[PDB]
């Protein structure tokens, strides 16, 4: 069996079945390659590799290097729909509860969809800008836990 | 009931609502025996027990621990014993299990205080004389002593041994090393805290080491820390609460600068521990250390006569070790040459 | 006989009724030994033992040591189903006090299960991620582990990057009786970790023949488990990359170790060519002193001072000495990292670099520019007391028993060290003379291979027999200056500049 090209049916088991960025091409290929290459091969190759997919990629540049545009392009290119998720620098706004809880909350949904559906084939992308603000005290502590989280959390991609 | 006094509010404390405040005592030797004794006894009562473990012995071994701690030590011993099934377990627990959270002499007498020379014994007996002086000392409450030696004298290990020998109820080692990188004020502060800690015991010994180092005294200038010096200067003069008494041992590499700052004037007694000037004594030390072969000791003995040696034991052992790594024909000659250069 | 589901009938008598982890295995055995022993023997042995079951155990390791994976694994294996409890780092989120009380409550139910049925045998294991960073919350957490009454029959394990951050009260036996520290994975251990991660790949036919588990292990002993796993993950990307040996090289172009960050290629920049047989003897002698550090038990602490005029190739020599030592811990200390630091700050960096050294059984720390750290200026004379004290103390400091520390520093001028009286502290001093004779200089030129043979012979003619005084570091700069001129007057320039550096 195989879902139609418009279905949301979550089937399980084995009874199924180049623009625009000026410069930054070779590098773009290597960066492209470590996250995308692991994920792209369909589908036994990874098991032959037997390696769990990497969680995130981080890019640091001098200001004005148009880092943000590159991030938008990777977001467009990796998935039919990521769907892309964008995070405000402040992150920790709202004294009342909140920021810690919120950080876990923004983190949590992708993982839950995945646990419900873990195996294949949903990958969720959350994008981070102005990381220095992000990482203060505990709120900085919270982000670390989700990637290194005791159970799963693979298949969610974060770019900073 | 609360772990820390300081956290809690002031208003409650005043007599009236909370007239009496009680602070738990440090575990009694006899008491330590009581807490351990109940758990051990319950075990005694059941047939299984460890013959090697002795109640009196465990109590004598541990001074610092809170009650709980006793149950903890015992529990760890039980777990190790269980491990044996799939001293003994108790010893392994003592070896690991704590995590106790609380005077290590094994870090200050790395090399056994070997009897290389008559001077070693005399310095130690003099230490014995000083403790005897402390024991009563009603007329003079506070004892100040210092040891002056050539660098690498090793006077500090000796001071530590005197502290072990004394076995006064509270002994706390002082380290230059803890002070490193501290603000001159921070340095003063830690030092202060030790000073008050010394106050609690009735009969008590404290160690000050590398005072020239402690002071941050430097030869050019000379430059030194007035504040550190101050804590140091007043203290010798400073008096413990009535009853309770203390002995201070300071090791100083250089006698004259300390004398120069009126520091020497302060001390009740001054002791000197010179490096051996005799080849045969050097030999005796070699024999005690057991580094060279019985042939080499004889060879060194042949060479030393007609020669004068001015080298520190700390330095000597280092020298010995250095000569040893090189090959056997080489070790005798190299050591002799090295000695010659050092001279 | 067996009383109904936790009834009120008090019955007495007997008429009632290891994969996959890599490394740390002895340690794993110990942790098993303290927590499990109360639970494992069924059931009188514990009463015979008569010890209330242990409350909690806590483990701290340097980051990436895969602490988390070990915790998940143990939690699933110990009890058919705890079934595992996970704590958010924030834990307390929602600042209304009732909510925080809720954060407490999740612990509260767990204590309760025992209360309804206390004796035997329900076990719930709660594990807290990010225990560090935990006021009212902390006191509160503290209560839900010990007292007032009971609370035994459950266990909690805490995982954290740093011990020091954590509260003292929890640590004492009772609430957290056993504290576990994880070392960087052993070399042999590193091999089980590499071997097991590879093995899933290995098991399938596909493999890279050139890569060797043992080789990877010797190459990095520093890497933490998470990281070693990451390292294997890195290799895959290259194969995958190729489709749309090689892996080892690729690996070099991406390790990002965080402990392997220091690069010796950074300190031995122009390498060594020996102008003299004596320069080799000096390196070998340094190696012999290192071997000395390695062999000695009564003297685990070593200080060696090597002195040459600036630009004498001291630092490089020190680096080589470090290289050939094969010590599990090698670090190099430079002012370069240090630049602009507060005299106190410099002391702080020093404290950190020296501080790691003691844990490692055998290790060497290299200090470049010892005088720089003192920062002596000839006019004056001005130098900083705290740095000096720190260096003197550090040299005379001893690592804890069972440990060896080796120190190498380079000072251009002996006079500074004598001025300080620091020199006396060093166990040894080794000269690093710059070239003084012509022939030897010619030889250095031959080793470097820069000038053509004929021009070199002319230079030899101009220097053989005569006296010279050029530091090696200077000499390379000099050679470069002279090679920028036309092939005609490359020697005239060299000799002119040498006549200036005489």
């Amino acid at each position: 069996f195989e879902k139609a090209e418009n279905s949301s049916l979550n089937l399980i088991g084995k009874a199924k079945t180049k623009m625009g960025i000026g410069g930054l091409d070779k590098e773009f290929s290597d960066i492209f390659r470590r996250a995308f290459a692991s994920r792209v091969f369909p589908p036994e190759i990874v098991e032959q590799m037997g390696c769990k997919h990497v969680k995130g990629i981080l890019l640091y540049g001098p200001p004005g290097c148009g880092k943000t545009l590159l991030a938008r392009q990777i977001g467009k290119m990796l998935n039919a729909r990521e769907p892309k998720v964008v995070n405000g620098p402040e992150i920790l706004n709202k004294y009342v509860g909140e920021s810690e809880a919120n950080i876990r909350k923004l983190f949590a949904d992708a993982e839950e969809e995945q646990r419900r559906l873990g195996a294949n084939s949903g990958l969720h992308i959350i994008i981070f800008d102005e990381i220095d603000a992000i990482c203060h005290d505990t709120v900085v502590n919270q982000l670390l836990s989700k990637i290194d989280g005791v159970e799963q959390l693979n298949n969610i991609l974060v770019i900073g | 009931m609360t772990n820390r006094p300081d956290l809690i509010d002031e208003a409650l404390l005043r007599p009236g609502r909370l007239e009496v405040k009680m602070e738990i005592g440090l575990p009694d030797e006899k008491g330590r025996l009581q807490i351990l004794h109940i758990h051990t006894a319950r075990m005694r009562g059941h047939q299984l027990l460890s013959a090697d473990v002795d109640i009196k012995e465990l109590a004598v071994e541990t001074k610092n621990f809170s009650g709980a701690e006793l149950e903890g030590l015992v529990r760890a011993a039980q777990s190790t014993a269980m491990n044996r099934h799939i001293d003994f377990l108790a010893s392994l627990e003592n070896d690991i299990k704590p995590a106790f959270g609380t005077e290590d002499y094994a870090s200050y007498i790395m090399n056994g205080i070997i009897k290389w020379g008559d001077p070693v014994t005399r310095v130690l007996d003099d230490g014995e004389l000083l403790v005897q002086q402390t024991k009563n000392s009603d007329r003079t409450p506070l004892v100040s002593v210092l040891l002056e030696g050539p660098p690498h004298s090793g006077k500090t290990a000796l001071a530590a041994k005197i502290a072990e020998e004394s076995n006064f109820p509270f002994i706390k080692i002082c380290s230059p090393d803890k002070m490193i990188g501290f603000s001159e004020t921070a340095k003063c502060q830690a030092m202060k805290k030790i000073f008050d800690d010394a106050y609690k015991s009735q009969l008590s010994c404290v160690v000050v080491d590398d005072i020239e180092r402690l002071l941050d005294y430097v030869p050019i200038g000379p430059r030194f820390s007035n504040l550190v010096l101050q804590a140091l200067l007043v203290l010798l003069k400073k008096a413990p609460p009535q009853g309770r008494k203390l002995l201070i041992i300071g090791t100083t590499s250089r006698k004259d600068v300390l004398q120069e700052m009126e520091m020497l004037n302060a001390f009740s007694t001054t002791i000197h521990v010179p490096n051996i000037a005799t080849g045969e004594q050097l030999l005796e030390a070699l024999e005690l250390l057991g580094n060279f072969k019985d042939k080499e000791r004889t060879t060194i003995a042949q060479q030393v006569k007609g020669k004068k040696v001015w080298i520190g034991i700390k330095k000597l052992l280092m020298l010995i070790e250095m000569s040893l790594q090189m090959d056997p024909e080489y070790r005798v000659r190299k050591f002799l040459a090295l000695l010659r250069e050092e001279g | 006989f067996e009383k109904a589901e936790n009834s009120s009938l008090n019955l007495i008598g007997k008429a009632k009724t290891k994969m996959g982890i890599g490394g740390l295995d002895k340690e794993f055995s110990d942790i098993f030994r303290r927590a499990f022993a109360s639970r494992v023997f069924p059931p009188e042995i514990v009463e015979q033992m008569g010890c209330k079951h242990v409350k909690g155990i806590l483990l701290y390791g340097p980051p990436g040591c895969g602490k988390t994976l070990l915790a998940r694994q143990i939690g699933k294996m110990l009890n058919a189903r705890e079934p595992k409890v996970v704590n958010g780092p924030e834990i307390l989120n929602k600042y209304v006090g009732e909510s925080e009380a809720n954060i407490r409550k999740l612990f509260a139910d767990a204590e309760e299960e025992q209360r309804r049925l206390g004796a035997n045998s329900g076990l719930h294991i709660i594990i807290f991620d990010e225990i560090d960073a935990i006021d009212t919350v902390v006191n509160q957490l503290l209560s839900k582990i010990d007292g007032v009454e009971q609370l035994n029959n459950i266990l909690v394990i805490g995982m954290t990057n740093r011990p020091d951050l954590i509260d003292e009260a929890l640590l004492r036996p009772g609430r957290l009786e056993v504290k576990m520290e994880i070392g960087l994975p052993d070399e042999k251990g590193r091999l089980q970790i590499l071997h097991i991660h590879t093995a899933r790949m290995r098991g399938h036919q596909l493999l890279s023949a050139d890569v060797d588990i043992k080789e990877l292990a010797v190459e990095t002993k520093n890497f933490s488990g998470a990281e070693l796993e990451g390292l294997v993950r890195a290799a895959q990307s290259t194969a995958m990359n190729r489709h749309i040996f090689l892996a080892s090289l690729e690996n070099d172009i991406k390790p990002a170790f965080g402990t392997n960050q220091e690069d010796y290629a950074s300190y031995i920049m122009n390498g060594i060519i020996k102008w003299g047989d004596p320069v080799t003897r000096v390196l070998d002698d340094g190696e012999l002193l290192v071997q000395q550090t390695k062999n000695s038990d009564r003297t685990p602490l070593v200080s060696v001072l090597l002195e040459g005029p600036p630009h004498s190739g001291k630092t490089a020599l020190a680096a080589k000495i470090a290289e050939e030592s094969n010590f599990p811990f090698i670090k190099i200390c430079s002012p370069d990292k240090m630049i602009g630091f507060s005299e106190t700050a410099k002391c702080q960096a020093m404290k950190k670099i020296f501080d790691d050294a003691y844990k490692s059984q055998l290790s060497c720390v290299v200090v470049d520019d010892i005088e720089r750290l003192l920062d002596y200026v000839p006019i004056g004379p001005r130098f900083s007391n705290l740095v000096l004290q720190a260096l003197l103390v550090l040299l005379k400091k001893a690592p804890p028993q069972g440990r060896k520390l080796l120190i190498i520093g380079t000072t251009s001028r002996k006079d500074v060290l004598q001025e300080m009286e620091m020199l006396n502290a060093f166990s040894t001093t080794i000269h690093v003379p710059n070239i003084a004779t012509g022939e030897q200089l010619l030889e250095a030129l031959e080793l470097l291979g820069n000038f053509k043979d004929k021009e070199r012979t002319t230079i030899a003619q101009q220097v053989k027999g005569k006296k010279v005084w050029i530091g090696i570091k200077k000499l390379l700069m000099l050679i470069e200056m002279s090679l920028q001129m036309d092939p005609e007057y490359r020697v005239r320039k060299f000799l002119a500049l040498l006549r200036e550096e005489g």
